[PDB]
């Protein structure tokens, strides 16, 4: 219910070992596309983990 | 009446007057598709409810 808001963006979110890892769940996002999240930044994305 | 069906999503854009009855998916998100195909390849064609 409080869930965060954490303004995590302007940044850098590499993905290059995240895919290589299968341990891992899903990164490759719906959003605008799958990959345009490496060298990409986010304008004001908050967390809401 | 599901025997209308429609792509989920084809890997090339779109093409004026021309027909494609391509029956893989691509290498999507978590279980992009085992091999070439097979399990865990969500279809690329979805029906109509
Ligand atoms: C937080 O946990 C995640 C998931 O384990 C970590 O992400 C992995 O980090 C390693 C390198 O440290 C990579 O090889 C993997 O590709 C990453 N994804 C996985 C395992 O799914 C992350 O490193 C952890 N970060 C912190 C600060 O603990």
């Amino acid at each position: 219910y409080a869930w965060n808001r954490k303004r995590i963006s302007n940044c850098v979110a590499d993905y290059s070992v995240l895919y290589n890892s299968a341990s891992f769940s899903t990164f490759k996002c719906y959003g605008v596309s799958p990959t345009k999240l490496n060298d990409l930044c986010f304008t004001n994305v908050y967390a809401d983990s | 009446n599901y025997n209308y069906l429609y792509r989920l999503f084809r890997k090339s854009n779109l093409k004026p007057f021309e027909r494609d009855i391509s029956t893989e998916i691509y290498q999507a998100g978590s279980t992009p598709c085992n091999g070439v195909e097979g399990f865990n390849c969500y279809f690329p064609l979805q029906s109509y409810g």
